[PDB]
């Protein structure tokens, strides 16, 4: 993966994550907040703990973007929703909730 | 420092930045307090991704309000004011987004 290095906040993955230009519940931080451990509401849904090597190690990279393309469930599908680019530098944000 | 002491840190010279961002002015005072606020934001974020060991995300989500920062030292020096108040603005998002990550059910400013 390309990592997403810090930058202008209107070209950042963090700012999509916290959710610019989606409904409160379609946006990551909704289910995915706490530190990508998950909220009330995503843990009520089933969210993974983005923070534990173990899910870590269930999903490659290209999982990861392919799953953030298609979503599943109650993960939403954002193809379409940001660009290619964006969804890889996405892809980054997941993995690094499990490293300093 | 926890967080929170380094955040409540910066809340005075935050603040004291917003009250600039809506001027025309240029006083070379004010500037001498936009870039004292700046510089304490900017020490503020540094201490967080130091000595605050969270994850990889939590470092970039400092380096992002230091870059909105030093942005705003450099837009203060050369008298742009327009540039000043669009990266103010950016810089508050970039606080924003930590909170929303990291404190996600907690209401919190900016
Ligand atoms: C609640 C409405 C969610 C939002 C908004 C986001 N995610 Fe999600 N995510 C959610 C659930 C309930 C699950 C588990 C789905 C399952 O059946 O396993 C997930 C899962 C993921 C994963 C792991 C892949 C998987 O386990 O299927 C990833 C990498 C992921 N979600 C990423 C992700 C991103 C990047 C989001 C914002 C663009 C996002 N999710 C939002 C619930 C919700
Ligand atoms: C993560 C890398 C952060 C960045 C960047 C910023 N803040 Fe923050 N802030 C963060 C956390 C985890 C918390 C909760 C602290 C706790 O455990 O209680 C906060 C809290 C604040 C507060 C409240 C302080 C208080 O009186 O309790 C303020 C006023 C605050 N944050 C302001 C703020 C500003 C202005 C920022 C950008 C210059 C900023 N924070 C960035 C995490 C992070």
């Amino acid at each position: 993966l390309n990592e997403h290095t810090a930058g202008d906040t209107t070209k950042s993955p963090y700012t999509i994550y916290a959710g610019l230009g989606f409904a409160v519940q379609e946006s990551c931080y909704y289910c995915h907040g706490n530190g990508g451990k998950g909220t009330t509401e995503g843990l009520i849904f089933g969210v993974p703990d983005f923070t534990s090597t173990e899910f870590q190690s269930s999903m490659t990279d290209k999982q990861i973007i392919d799953h953030i393309n298609k979503g599943k469930g109650k993960c939403p599908s954002y193809q379409g929703k940001m660009s290619p680019e964006m969804i890889e530098k996405m892809a980054g944000v997941v993995r690094n909730f499990a490293v300093k | 420092a926890t967080q929170q002491e380094i955040c409540k840190n910066m809340w005075d010279p935050f603040q004291s930045m917003r009250a600039v961002t809506g001027l025309m002015e240029l006083t070379s005072g004010q500037c001498t307090q936009l870039s004292k606020d700046a510089a304490a934001i900017l020490a503020g974020v540094k201490e967080s991704h130091d000595s605050i060991s969270v994850d990889k995300n939590y470092k970039v989500l400092n380096d992002e309000v230091a870059y909105h920062a030093a942005n705003i030292d450099a837009a203060a020096k050369a008298n742009d004011l327009e540039e000043v108040q669009v990266q103010f603005r950016r810089m508050t998002i970039a606080c924003r987004n930590c909170h929303k990550i990291y404190k996600t059910e907690q209401r919190l400013v900016p």
